[PDB]
């Protein structure tokens, strides 16, 4: 394993504790609400991703390379990749813990697909099934954690952000992480000459699914259907 | 975004 990939794996959060805190927050603010005041299933998912955004920010906040940029550069990177990290984390959770016909939430709760599908609507189901199709290919490619953290840093240190005062590091990490992933998939996965290319090509698809998820959630917010998640959705 | 800057500046 390249030592750069080892450095990326250290900034990974304590997932059992992240899931425990999010579940406790929702179990609090849900059983606390009145009978005529319970959250909808779409509302529960919005609060889950809102809490997930908090741990996403704290993850990058203490991650290597990222903790060297000034706060202005940190905000620009996160405001460009926040929905992609949510989709990437959701997709990887279904690759690891996922079972067929089931969706695993950030709280560790397993939901059957056809129940969520009845309430997601036309657009979300197409966005969810497209993401589930990406889960199927990543599963067939043996998508592991070492390649998951590099894809996270490739999304975080996106070349699609500007007004950066230190674009040299963002560009430097992008090329450097890309070279480490190419070396990892080659050394640890011969047999699969298609894996490295197939891995990077999900990024435009994750970028497209996430950007289409933003435009629908913004559509839902203007209709009065949805607060860190909302402030990230603006501008 | 005051909330995002706060999450990156708080202790
Ligand atoms: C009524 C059914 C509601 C949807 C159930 C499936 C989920 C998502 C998803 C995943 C892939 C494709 C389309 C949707 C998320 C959708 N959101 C909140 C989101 C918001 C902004 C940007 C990007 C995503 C993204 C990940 C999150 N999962 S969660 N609850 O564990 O934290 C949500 C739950």
């Amino acid at each position: 394993i390249p030592h750069l990939i080892l450095e990326l794996l250290k900034c990974e959060p304590d997932e059992p504790q992240v899931q425990a805190k999010i579940m406790a927050y929702l179990q609090q603010e849900q059983a606390n609400r009145s009978k005529h005041e319970k959250l909808s299933t779409f509302g529960l998912m919005c609060k889950m991703a809102d809490q997930t955004l908090f741990s996403i920010v704290e993850w990058a906040r203490s991650s290597i390379f990222f903790r060297e940029l000034k706060v202005d550069d940190q905000m620009k990177l996160l405001q460009n990749c926040w929905s992609e990290l949510l989709i990437l984390d959701h997709i990887y959770r279904q690759v690891v813990h996922g079972k067929e016909g089931s969706i695993f939430l950030v709280t560790g709760q397993q939901v059957d697909y056809s129940i969520i599908a009845s309430q997601a609507g036309a657009t979300l189901n197409n966005l969810m099934s497209h993401a589930q199709e990406l889960v199927a290919k990543l599963r067939s490619l043996q998508f592991d954690q070492r390649e998951f953290v590099c894809l996270k840093f490739l999304v975080l240190f996106s070349l699609d952000v500007k007004n950066l005062e230190n674009f040299q590091l963002v560009e430097g990490v992008q090329e450097q992480v890309n070279a480490a992933l190419l070396d990892y998939t080659m050394c640890n996965y011969p047999q699969q000459t298609e894996k490295f290319g197939q891995l990077l090509l999900r990024l435009p698809e994750i970028r497209a699914i996430s950007m289409q998820a933003e435009e629908y959630l913004y559509y839902k917010h203007l209709n009065g259907d949805v607060n860190l998640l909302i402030e990230m959705l603006h501008a | 975004n005051a909330l995002l800057r706060y999450l990156l500046d708080k202790d």
